[PDB]
């Protein structure tokens, strides 16, 4: 006789992707190109919002000697669309740079700009010595000591 | 973490456990038999590996990750790193960081 | 900065007739010669929708003041306007309508449309002053007086007008749709000529979707944006406005109903069915057919 | 006829329905959950299907 | 040291800053797994006559399944069949005389899979 044993498909072997071409580019250009940063006491927070953002950018461009990420790791943030982001624009001295992180303490992270130990974001910095150092000094930036 | 059905940098980098384990898992406090004043960081950890684990795999692998795009060659770098970061163990670290 | 008008006076509500108005494409899929049952937000049928005249002449003086009343957003809004020279230019949406909570605003002027979320503090009357310039008449500059001072501002949209140029009895008819579901403002609009007809004309136009805008406000309450030809320092005895408000506009609040949209081939919606109206279309919706036998 | 068309289209309208699954799609319960509770969001459709 | 915060709000609201969304490239009349604008499946993909309201994105004639679709980067309108699937049938005389068979595919062409096309499917082993 006539016996139905098996089922007959296709297995396919190679995905395809189709999105819409991507369009609106985040403000960054503007933030890490920027030729004038402010001081530390007149620190530069924008708003990015409304914009598709890419890191690789930033992450792969190895001009950053610190890229410290809390709560997110920092290959998957292209994988991510946050509400917003506020991108932070500043000079800051390298010693001081360690002090850019939750839960630490210092003249920066206590008498500057606190962070909190609940932070969700990345701190990245570059070394600025041909662009914000001049040869009699640049006492542009201003630094605070004492607060009540 | 340590239980089936459960994700994050151990549960999926240093010990996958099937959705379908049959036994217990015991643990208890060790401060006073493994912490140390100046910190034992005889105990290390992973944070980045190439893909998750499969359960019961065993990886003692030392070779440097490549975060970015450029080869490490077993050498740390810019984005290069050893896979292997030790813990702060203190007999005064809080709840959420004794052993 | 704004400038004080005249008080309202609290005009008694007029009614008008909805026939078979406000049904817009609730999906972006295209269907074609089948019939398709959606559970959304619709203006019921033949429903009433209040209607207020743009300009509003009641004295008996004779006073000419703009009937621009402040009216509530219930789960949505289908907002029709039949006028002929581009004397409504826009809405505000908020709860509050001040500087303690957010709010959006749509304006539009001769080139394009101004869309912004931000604190405003609106005045009692927002509007928008219009003059001709002195030698080519061909556009109309246009002073915004909406509000006294903007805060806080997390959106900006501009695009093409929403509002058609319309430089004698060529009324035209734009119907729009107002949703605020998920954070998500959706926008469903139609344009249409016509003619000799006061109120809502009889027929079925569907409203093709506008934009969705990311907002993420709260929205209870909207209001009207006039625009004003004549001076307030100044009142004319008459003819200074336009023709003492022949353009109108009505306005209808969209409720929970069960539509059967018919697509034809060429995929446009060219016949509905509420299934509450009566017991014919209540049948309809149950044999999922148009046409009912015996 | 005509019951046979209603047999197979109400059958396939009920790959539709949820029977208490976050979604009707597999695919993207799937490619959303990790396999402890894709399985059980799995398990559900799987009843209501059957 | 010229130095940014980025600080990423992740709420219960919806999101304005988003990734890259990396594509590939179209690979048209052939089983393959098709994600558009969100829409995963599995099929193959012809080019459709069909023509798309300005606001219409997807297509669905029976209404359970997306016969057609628009595709994100270029405009055109390509529709979707079932990458072919059916029973196999072995068709044997009893054992007890012979060990060869046929194999029918129901419903399938001769492509797909002493070859026989018939409307039941196709039938390999068997004369005609
Ligand atoms: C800054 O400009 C350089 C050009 O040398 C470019 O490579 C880099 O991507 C730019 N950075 C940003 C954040 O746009
Ligand atoms: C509509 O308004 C008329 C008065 O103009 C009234 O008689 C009728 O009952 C109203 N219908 C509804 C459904 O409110
Ligand atoms: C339209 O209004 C915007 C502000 O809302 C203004 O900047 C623009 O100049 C106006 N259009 C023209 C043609 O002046
Ligand atoms: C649909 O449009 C085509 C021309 O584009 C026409 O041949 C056909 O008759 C139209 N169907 C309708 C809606 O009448
Ligand atoms: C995407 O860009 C291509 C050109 O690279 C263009 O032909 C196409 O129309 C664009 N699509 C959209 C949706 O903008
Ligand atoms: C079937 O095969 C058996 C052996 O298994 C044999 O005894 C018998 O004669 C055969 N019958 C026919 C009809 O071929
Ligand atoms: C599919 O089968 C038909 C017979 O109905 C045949 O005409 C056609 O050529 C077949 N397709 C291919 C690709 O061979
Ligand atoms: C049947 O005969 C015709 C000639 O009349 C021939 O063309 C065809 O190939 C034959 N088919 C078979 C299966 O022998």
């Amino acid at each position: 006789g006539i016996y139905q044993t098996s089922n007959f498909r296709v297995q396919p072997t190679e995905s395809i992707v189709r999105f819409p071409n991507i369009t609106n580019l985040c403000p960054f250009g503007e933030v890490f190109n920027a030729t004038r940063f402010a001081s530390v006491y007149a620190w530069n927070r924008k708003r990015i919002s409304n914009c598709v953002a890419d890191y690789s950018v930033l992450y792969n461009s190895a001009s950053f000697s610190t890229f410290k990420c809390y709560g997110v790791s920092p290959t998957k943030l292209n994988d991510l669309c946050f509400t917003n982001v506020y991108a932070d624009s500043f000079v800051i001295r390298g010693d001081e740079v360690r002090q850019i992180a939750p839960g630490q303490t210092g003249k920066i992270a206590d008498y500057n700009y606190k962070l909190p130990d609940d932070f969700t974001g990345c701190v990245i910095a570059w070394n600025s010595n041909n662009l914000d150092s001049k040869v009699g000094g640049n006492y542009n930036y201003l630094y605070r000591l004492f607060r009540k | 973490q340590i239980a089936p059905g459960q994700t994050g940098k151990i549960a999926d980098y240093n010990y996958k456990l099937p959705d379908d384990f049959t036994g217990c898992v015991i643990a208890w406090n060790s401060n006073n038999l493994d912490s140390k004043v100046g910190g034992n960081y005889n105990y290390l950890y992973r944070l980045f590996r190439k893909s998750n684990l499969k359960p019961f795999e065993r990886d003692i692998s030392t070779e440097i990750y490549q975060a970015g795009s450029t080869p490490c060659n077993g050498v740390e770098g810019f984005n290069c790193y050893f896979p292997l970061q030790s813990y702060g163990f203190q007999p005064t670290n809080g709840v959420g960081y004794q052993p | 900065q704004c400038v004080n008008l005249t008080t309202r006076t609290q005009l008694p509500p007029a009614y008008t007739n909805s026939f078979t108005r406000g049904v817009y494409y609730p999906d972006k899929v295209f269907r074609s010669s089948v019939l398709h049952s959606t559970q959304d937000l619709f203006l019921p049928f033949f429903s009433n929708v209040t209607w207020f005249h743009a300009i509003h002449v009641s004295g008996t003086n004779g006073t000419k003041r703009f009937d621009n009343p402040v009216l509530p957003f219930n789960d949505g809004v289908y907002f029709a306007s039949t006028e002929k020279s581009n004397i409504i230019r826009g809405w505000i949406f908020g709860t509050t309508l001040d500087s303690k909570t957010q709010s959006l605003l749509i304006v539009n002027n001769a080139t394009n449309v101004v869309i912004k979320v931000c604190e405003f503090q609106f005045c009692n009357d927002p509007f928008l002053g219009v003059y001709y310039h002195k030698n080519n008449k061909s556009w109309m500059e246009s002073e915004f007086r909406v509000y006294s001072s903007a805060n806080n501002c997390t959106f900006e949209y501009v695009s093409q007008p929403f509002l058609m140029d319309l430089e004698g009895n060529f009324k035209n008819l734009r119907e729009f749709v107002f949703k605020n579901i998920d954070g998500y403002f959706k926008i469903y609009s139609k344009h249409t000529p016509i003619n000799l007809v006061r109120d809502l004309p009889q027929g079925f136009s569907a409203l093709e979707p506008l934009v969705d805008l990311p907002i993420g406000i709260n929205i209870t309450r909207f209001q009207t944006l006039l625009a004003l030809h004549r001076s307030y320092l100044t009142p004319g005895d008459s003819s200074s406005g336009w023709t003492a408000g022949a353009a109108a506009y009505y306005v209808g609040y969209l409720q929970p109903r069960t539509f059967l949209l018919k697509y034809n081939e060429n995929g446009t919606i060219t016949d509905a069915v509420d299934c509450a109206l009566d017991p014919l279309s209540e049948t309809k919706c149950t044999l999922k057919s148009f046409t009912v036998e015996k | 006829v005509n019951q046979n068309a209603q047999a197979l289209n109400t059958l396939v309208k009920q790959l539709s329905s949820n029977f208490g699954a976050i979604s009707s799609v597999l695919n993207d319960i799937l490619s959303r959950l990790d396999p402890p509770e894709a399985e059980v969001q799995i398990d559900r459709l799987i009843t209501g299907r059957l | 040291y010229r130095v940014v915060v980025l600080s990423f709000e992740l709420l219960h609201a919806p999101a304005t800053v988003c990734g890259p969304k990396k594509s590939t490239n179209l690979v048209k009349n052939k089983c393959v797994n098709f994600n558009f604008n969100g829409l995963t499946g599995t099929g193959v993909l012809t080019e459709s006559n069909k023509k798309f309201l300005p606001f219409q994105q997807f297509g669905r004639d029976i209404a359970d399944t997306t016969d057609a679709v628009r595709d994100p980067q270029t405009l055109e309108i390509l529709d979707i069949t079932p990458c072919s699937f059916g029973g196999v049938s072995v068709i044997t005389p009893g054992t007890n005389t012979s060990n060869q068979v046929a194999v029918l595919y129901q419903g399938v062409n001769c492509t797909e899979v002493n070859v026989f096309q018939t409307r039941a499917g196709c039938l390999i082993g068997a004369e005609h």
